[PDB]
Parts: C-alpha cells; structure tokens; sequence
RNA sequence: CUGCCGAUAAGGUCUUCAAAA
RNA sequence: GGUGCAUGGUUGUCGUCAGCUCGUGUCGUGAGAUGUUGGGUUAAGUCCCGCAACGAGCGCAACCCUUAUCGUUAGUUACA
RNA sequence: GGCGAAGGCGAAAACUUAGGCCAUUACUGACGCUUAGGCUUGAAAGUGUGGGGAGCAAAUAGGAUUAGAUACCCUAGUAGUCCACACCGUAAACGAUAGAUACUAGCUGUCGGGGCGAUCCCCUCGGUAGUGAAGUUAACACAUUAAGUAUCUCGCCUGG
RNA sequence: AUUGGGCGUAAAGCAAGCGCAGGCGGAUUGAAAAGUCUGGUGUUAAAGGCAGCUGCUUAACAGUUGUAUGCAUUGGAAAC
C-alpha cells in the first residue's frame, strides 16, 4: 500500500527544517518560498559531479545565508576560485541585488551513508547503460562497508528498457520504518533514460537518536572535519 | 580387567526388550532364543564391544578430541549426564536435540556466542538494568542456559558422539552419520546396527545397567584426562549401586493399548 | 581449477493469493578434470544467488572417479527413474561421442573416449543421475582380484 | 433439518540474461 | 493535443487486516515441504511451551502528539 | 468370518452330489504347466410359451415445486420383480493385479487339521487380514497372498 | 523393442472354468548323432564392399592384389 513520506513523518520531532525563516506578510511569504526552491534545485540539477548532499537556506528581513554541504567541493571551488564567482552571480540574480548573501560551502563527512548522493550515483549508473543488478549491488556493498545499518533501495520504472514496468528492491538489515526514534534519511531521484524515466528511492538507517531534541546537532558530517569557507 | 561377568549379569545388562519389539538385523548379538521373554545377550560380546569402545574413546580423549554426550530420554538419564559432566568436562545436550546441532553448527555457534556475551555482560553488571530489564535479561540467560549450558564450552564440531539410545536419538545419529563422525550407542534390540559404529549390546530401560555402562565410558575419559576412575578397573565393593525409587525388577515393555489403528473409515 | 558449467536453467513458480512467485533453478556440474565431479541444483529469486548456492551444494557432494586409459573400463547402464544411459568403452581417439547433460558430466569428470546413448527420458537431472549411477557402480579390475583371489587382473 | 437457488461474448501481456565483479 | 495498456511521482482498496518472505540446515528424483503448522494467551505471526528445525527482516507493539490528577517555574494583556 | 474357478451361496429337514486341508513305513513311476480352435458355466435387465401375483415399481395419470419440470417430493399405477421349460451371454463380471513353479527380514491378529491335555495359551502344516525393511515404482504405493529376484505358456496394447 | 518395450492407478489380463493339437518340462544309465561345435574339399559368376598400390597436374574416377556370406559333402567331438 501507500506509505507516508519517511522524511515528512519525522519533521518537527527529530528532524529540523531545511529552511528556517519568518516572513513579514502573506505576500512576502510566497516570494521567499519559491525563490529558495530555485536555489536548491539549481545546486542539485546542475553542478552534480560534486555530490551535493543537502543545501540549507537561512534568511532574515534582508540577509540571505546559504549552507551547502558537498562530498567533493573542488568542483564548486574551481581553478583558483573561478566557478565560485559564477555561482555567486547565479544566486544574486535569483534573490536580488538589494539583499546580502553569505553563501557557505561546508565539506561533509561520511559521504556514503547519505541517501541523496547514493540516489544520484544510482541514477547516473542507470543513465550510463550500466546493468541494474550489478549497479545496486556495488552501491549496496560499499555503503554497508562504510559502517551503517540496513539500506533499502527501490528502483521502479521501465526497467532495462522493457515495455512492461517492474520494480526491484533490496533490503539488507533492520530498516524500522514505523519507528520514530530511528534516523532514516530518504531521497528520491529521477534517472532520465532514453526509454523513459526511472524512479530510485533510497532508505538508509543511520542508528538510533537516543538524545531527545529537534536535532540542532549535525548528522553524518561530524566524523571527519567539516569546514572550508567562502563566507564573511 | 574392565568389569566382571557376574557383575554384568547382576546389573541386568544382558536383558533387552520384549521379543515382539526387535529388529531382525540384530540377530548377531542375541544368542539363539529360548523361553526368555526379554531377549538376553551374549556376555562375551558385551565385554568385547565395551572394550573396543573404551579403547577408542580413550584414544580420542588422550589426543585432545572433543566428545559430546547426548541423553534426552528419561529423567534419570538427564541427571546421570549432568553428574558425568561434573566429573569430566565433556560437552552435553540433556534437553531436546536441536535440528542441525552438528550439520548447521554455524547458527548454533552464533547462539552460544550470544549466550556467552550476555553472561559476561550480566556478570559485569550495571545500574541501568533496573528491575524489569534485569529480569528479562536474567530470564533470557536461563533459556539459553537450559538449551545451551553444556554446548557453550566447545568452539568446533565434536570428534565423537555418545548416544544413550540410537532409536530415541535418531536425529543425533543421522547427523553424526552424514558428517562422518563416530557415534557409540547402547543398542537395546530395537536399533538399526548400520547407523551405529561401535555398537555396545546392552539394556536401556534399567536405571542400573545404563548408569553402570555410562559411567564406564566416562571412566575411560577420566583416566585419559588423568583423574581417578569411578567404576572401571574396580572391585565388587566399589561398583555397588542402588536401584532408584519412584521381588525382581521388571524390564517388561507394555502399554500396548496406547496404539490403536490410525483414524480411518468413511 | 574446479571448472563449472550450467546444464539447465529452468523457471519454476508457485502460486500465492494473487500473483506468481517465480524462482530460477540452476543445474551446475563441477569437475576438476582429474577424477572429482559433483552436481548441484539450487533455487533462488535471482540467477546469481541460485548459481552460488548450486555451486556450494555441488562442491559439498564430490564423488571420486577412476579412469582407465582415459576411458570407461566396462560397458554399464545407469538407471534413475525412467532414464537409462548406456556407457561403452571406447578406443583412444574417438573422443567424447556424448551429447547434452551426459557430455557435460563426462568432460568434467576427466574421461576422454566414451560411447553413450540416452535410451530413456531427456530430463537433465535424471540423465545426470543415471550417468553418475552408472559410473559409480563400476568395478575396477583390482577390487575383483582381492575378491575373487585372482592375480591382480592377470588372466 | 432438509423451500427455491439458472447463467456469465473472442484473442491476448509480464521475465529480460549471467557472461561477472 | 493522443496514449495512466510505455512510465516516474501521488492515491483508493482488501486493511491497521495480521499477515509476506529470506539466510543456513534437513526431507523429497521434482514442483515443493520445514520453520510460519500442535497446545495455551491476546487486537495481533503478541508471547510462552512443544517441535528438523536454528535465526533474521518488513509488518504488530512501544518510542511521537493530544485529553484526564498532581508537583515545580512564571504572574501580564490572564486571575484579582 | 467360512465355502466355490468365477457369477454366487445365510429359516429347518431329507435325498443326490462337487471340491478342498492335515498325516501317510502304501501304490503307480513324469502320467506335469499353459492353451489358438472347441465345449461348459456365467449378476441384473430383456425375450417366447403356460402358471402366479401380497409388497414394490420402469412406462402412464393426477397433485405440488418451478421462469419452464416430460425430473428430485407425494397419491395412485401396467409390464416386471416369483415358479417350470426354452433363449439372450453382456456389467466398475474389480484385487481395475492370467495361470504354474522356486527363493527373499520380521511383528500382530483370526480360521481349520494335527501334537499336548481344563479353557487360555505353546509348536507344526495351510487359508484369510493388518503393519513393515531390503527390493520395485513416474509417484501413489506393492512388499512371502508381490506390483521383488527369475523361467515356461496364453491373451492383449502401439497418440486423441 | 530376436538383439531392444509394456499390461493396479497412463493404451493393454479374455467373466470364469474343462480342455485336444502346439510350446515348455523331474533325476540317473546306454546307444545313435537330428540340432550344437570343429577340420578337409567343392561352390557361392564378374562389377560393387573394405584395405594397400598404380595412373591420370592431385582428386572424382579407372585399373590392380587382397578381402567375406551361405549351401552341400566328408572326417571327428558328446557337455545341453
Ligand atoms: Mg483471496
Ligand atoms: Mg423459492
Ligand atoms: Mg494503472
Ligand atoms: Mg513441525
Ligand atoms: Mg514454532
Ligand atoms: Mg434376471
Ligand atoms: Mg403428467
Ligand atoms: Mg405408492
Ligand atoms: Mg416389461
Ligand atoms: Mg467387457
Ligand atoms: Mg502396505
Ligand atoms: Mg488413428
Ligand atoms: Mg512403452
Ligand atoms: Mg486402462
Ligand atoms: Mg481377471
Ligand atoms: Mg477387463
Ligand atoms: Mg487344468
Ligand atoms: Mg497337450
Ligand atoms: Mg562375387
Ligand atoms: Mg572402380
């Protein structure tokens, strides 16, 4: 049957919001809401070879702050800070010159156990004509070796160019979806294949959060260092 | 010598089961029949078979083999195997023989490893256990001890099996045979001789014959391990044993009325 | 170097309360080409896992094979169900004149020259059963000497 | 505790594959 | 604009019913069986026993919110 | 449970009559097994002639039920079911397993003859059943009364 | 399906019996020698068959030498 979004079921209890701002009026609540979606989509659609895991947005009456986590930030940084200037101009055109931006790339730790880049890698493999069975298994084994709990991958679509759509799942371990205390990270991606669209869904279990609180604490960014800059 | 022929006769180790219950393939050990109604045995064959089994188990225990004792029959036998376990550090399975205790040893190895880890955790103790959780962990310890308390010691498949009754332990003897592991048993006229290797013609229903023979195999192990013997190489006064409670003792198989025709008709 | 070759890949299925549970079954023959050969049939939801389990089962049950001058010593008929496979000694040069599941077994065992004919069914499992049964009932010309008290095959 | 209780147009998907990692 | 009978995504339904499977092992030439069926207890494949089965995953349950009593902090724009 | 080769045989008696089991220091001395063709028997229904007919009931009439009911239900009801003599020669006529011969673990019943002598129970020789390993089978299953290891002879089968 | 198949549940044991001709058939001794085995001789036309060689540029082909099968007669063997 149908299931409630795993990310959406855990918001406001154990998971913080990706955008944290309070608008002035119901007219300014819509502009500030579509614009941040454009920024997030920009980061995700293009600049994909970087493995951007999550982009957070922080806005005040007039000051915009962006916290961008990536696995390989060299591509964003570019050759002696070139590509970086380009993206700043991109961000300024979307929000406006009248405001103040404080974009912040922040390098990420433990990149494997994140459902976003795994789905992106999965989608790239399917688009690259890689056999589906082999592609998921290599991603599954590497993620488990990274030192996490069970992972559930559902890859539904016109499998292998077939005319009848199927779906292949591969769970390997305890994925307690009905439990609220668990840390389940979820992401979904659309692999654009020449024979249509492939939907990949990745459920990852990253332990149990036994410390009550609406997070305010990082998630799989702590193990190695996490810095770099571009801020003020 | 090992034992005395009069002692075997007085312990009733030369008396099998009612002639109605016998496998025709066990005719070698049952001397020509007569007016006895419990199928008697040849005492010379008894001693010869016992000596051969004694020699082999001694060789294994001297060369540091791992022998496993499996008796999951009458209560007496259970207490007997526990007493033998106290005397010699041989692994034992007194409760029901789990399916694949030997052939699928990996899974039961995981279970006994879990048992040991839980035991040391409880021994190391913590105030986090409180009352409810402490009782749950204690009860878990009891269950994995009741069914793995004698199997915890060994870490690899045993090199020898001692079975009280091959008929009752058909699962155990089958596992030993498929894995090609020696198994000795006290056949009691109703057993297939092919499955067992070192056959020891004997009784199985008398709480005296069983104990005498079971201690005798244990006695070989104890001498190989260099601890003093209990019944073997011993005179009359020290072999004497008592008949458990609860004229002559009656080794008759009855209760036939509890075998009607399989429900049929239409 | 225990080589392995699939001899059949059937597509078995059971029926549940709506739909059909489909599992692949593989019949692998493993042989070192020196006298050791086994067979293993396994079922799994996917071909790779089925092949792994079948090879594991096949390697668990390995029988010992004796060769005489590269061929089979005496003509023998292996029976298994309704499948009867005839094996006949061959002179050095004919090659393996076998075909199908029997041919796979003979090559994987080590035998070279061998005359075969399948006189019964064409089900791969029973033909392999019959072939292995025929090869396992074979009598060496040294065992009969110990038995019949002859002179190590001497006339 | 035995009333009564009849029918259901044709042809059709769906397993691609283990070579292997 | 056509094709939800090419799909992705989302949803109704059996049904918040208590189920659906896998790994290893064993039986069967084989589809397959075992566990998951027996006896008790529940809303529950919830649990305990028995048991050629031993374990595991998803579901079930609890962790989440709210209402029902009380303690503590705070006393305005409530109370007074 | 018994008998007969099968169909079949169950109130009592008389007459005639068939086969069978057990023990044989008796006798003949291979005279034995199978059987194309041939002959005999062969459930029930059906036929021909003459009797018989209480009950029951194909066909038939009516009342119900039913969308319809030439059927299931009910009330009547002829042939028939019965006997004697003549035919018909078919049945799931089945143990769905032709007959004969020798061998191959065992256990539990039951029937008959013989040996002992209260029965009961023990042994021997046979008939009829259940369970059961090697063995056979595609599996179910058969398993000393074989569908097992073999021989002889007859009958029969060759996709729907 | 002589070599080389089957008839309980898949095609196939006649409904059963009395049974002539036919097929098969206990043990031992003697003779004969119809089957059975073996030796000698005759014959089974030539081409073709298989082996070797030669000749055509090698081959296809042609020639060349070898190569059985059965029947009859005669001389022995005596296990069935
Ligand atoms: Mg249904
Ligand atoms: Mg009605
Ligand atoms: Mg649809
Ligand atoms: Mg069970
Ligand atoms: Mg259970
Ligand atoms: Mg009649
Ligand atoms: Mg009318
Ligand atoms: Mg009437
Ligand atoms: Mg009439
Ligand atoms: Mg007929
Ligand atoms: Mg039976
Ligand atoms: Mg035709
Ligand atoms: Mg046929
Ligand atoms: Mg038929
Ligand atoms: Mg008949
Ligand atoms: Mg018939
Ligand atoms: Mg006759
Ligand atoms: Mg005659
Ligand atoms: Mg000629
Ligand atoms: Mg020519």
């Amino acid at each position: 049957g149908q299931k409630v979004n795993s990310n959406g079921l855990r918001f406001g209890i154990n998971k913080n919001w990706i955008s944290r701002w309070t608008a002035n009026s119901h007219a300014q609540t819509a502009k500030w809401l579509i614009e941040d979606e454009k920024i997030r989509n920009l980061f995700f659609v293009n600049y994909r070879n970087a493995q951007v895991s999550n982009v957070e947005i922080e806005r005040t009456q007039a000051t915009v702050d962006v916290f961008v986590y990536a696995a390989q930030p060299a591509f964003l940084i570019g050759s002696e800070n070139k590509n970086i200037q380009k993206i700043t101009k991109q961000i300024k055109q979307i929000i406006g010159r009248t405001t103040n931006l404080d974009l912040t790339i922040n390098e990420i730790g433990s990149p494997m156990l994140s459902a976003r880049i795994i789905a992106r890698d999965l989608a790239n493999a399917i688009e690259a004509r890689v056999p589906l069975r082999t592609a998921m298994r290599q991603s599954l084994i590497k993620v488990l070796k990274a030192g996490a709990n069970g992972i559930k991958v559902l890859v539904s679509g016109r499998l292998n160019g077939a005319e009848i759509a199927r779906d292949k799942m591969y769970i390997e371990g305890n994925m307690p979806l009905s439990t609220l205390r668990a840390d389940i990270d979820y992401a979904l991606e659309k692999a654009q294949t020449t024979y249509g669209v492939i939907g990949v869904k990745v459920w990852i279990n990253r332990g149990m959060i036994y410390t009550k609180g609406l997070n305010r604490t990082p998630a799989h960014i702590l193990h190695p260092q996490k810095k770099q800059p571009n801020r003020q | 010598e090992l034992v005395s022929l009069a002692k075997l006769g007085e312990m009733r180790t030369h008396v099998g089961m009612v002639k109605r219950y016998w496998n025709p393939k066990m005719g070698f050990f049952i001397e020509p029949e007569r007016k006895h109604n419990n199928d008697h045995f040849v005492l010379e064959l008894q001693r010869q078979s016992l000596q051969t089994a004694y020699n082999y188990v001694k060789e294994v225990a001297q060369n540091n083999g791992q022998i496993l004792f499996v008796g999951t029959k009458n209560d007496y036998v259970k207490k007997l195997v526990n007493n033998i376990a106290k005397r010699v550090d041989v692994a034992f399975i007194t409760q029901r023989w789990l399916g694949g205790t030997l052939t699928n040893f990996k899974t039961l190895s995981i279970s006994i490893n879990k048992l040991n880890k839980l035991v040391e955790k409880q021994a190391e103790n913590a105030a986090d256990l409180t009352k409810k959780e402490n009782l749950m962990l204690s009860r878990e310890i009891e269950r994995l001890e009741k069914f793995f308390g004698g199997v915890k010691s060994l870490k690899r498949l045993p090199n020898l099996l001692i079975v009280d009754d091959p008929v009752y332990e058909k699962n155990a003897v089958a596992e030993a045979n498929i894995l090609r592991i020696p198994v000795v048993a006290l056949c009691n006229t109703n057993t297939n001789p092919e499955l067992v290797d070192f056959i020891i013609p004997a009784n199985n229903h008398q709480p005296q014959s069983t104990c005498l023979l079971m201690n005798l195999l244990a006695d070989a192990v104890a001498e190989a391990k260099a601890m003093p013997t209990m019944f073997a190489y011993k005179p009359d006064e020290e072999i004497q044993i008592e008949i458990p409670q609860k004229k002559q003792i009656t080794s008759q198989r009855l209760n036939i009325t509890r075998n009607p025709e399989v429900l049929t008709r239409e | 170097e225990f080589e392995e070759r699939i001899v059949k890949l059937k597509r078995i299925s059971k029926t549940t309360k709506g739909g059909r549970n489909m599992r692949f079954s593989v019949l692998v023959v493993v042989g070192n080409r020196k006298g050791k050969i086994g067979y293993g049939i396994a079922k799994a939801l996917e071909v790779p896992n089925a092949i792994k389990k079948a090879i594991k089962a096949a390697h668990n049950s390995l029988h010992t094979i004796e060769i005489h001058k590269g061929s089979i010593y005496h003509e023998v008929i292996g029976r298994s169900g309704a499948s009867r496979v005839l094996l006949k000694p061959a002179p050095q040069g004919t090659g393996i004149i076998a075909g199908g599941a029997i041919r796979a077994i003979i090559e994987l065992a080590g035998y070279s020259d061998i005359y075969t004919k399948n006189l019964g069914r064409n089900t791969p499992i029973n033909m392999i059963h019959a072939t292995m049964d025929g090869i396992l009932k074979q009598l060496s010309p040294r065992r009969v000497a110990i038995l019949r008290n002859k002179n190590l095959n001497e006339l």
